[PDB]
């Protein structure tokens, strides 16, 4: 009774794919601070 | 203190800042020591410079 059964082979059908997310900073700079004052005699 | 004090005295003059101090204000704390002493203690807008 061969018949019986058969043998099967499993896939995942539904896959599927996407991009990473990374952030970045737009743009960079720096303003100069002020300082001092005169000594005297 | 009193020898440099007269200095940084000096140099605060300089600088315009009305600097209150026994030397130089002895005809106004002659009349009253106590009474030259709290008027600038009662004082909260003046700064008080500690000599080490």
């Amino acid at each position: 009774a061969e018949e019986g059964a058969l043998v099967a082979a499993v896939e995942p059908g539904p896959l599927a794919d996407g991009a990473a997310v990374r952030l970045a900073l737009a743009g960079e700079g720096e303003a100069c601070p002020l300082l001092g004052s005169p000594g005297a005699g | 203190t009193a020898m440099e004090v007269v200095k940084f005295v000096n140099f605060l003059l300089v600088n315009g800042f009305q600097t209150a101090i026994d030397i130089f204000e002895d005809r106004i704390r002659g009349i009253d020591i106590i009474k030259w002493m709290e008027r600038y203690l009662r004082d909260k807008t003046v700064m008080i410079i500690v000599a080490i």
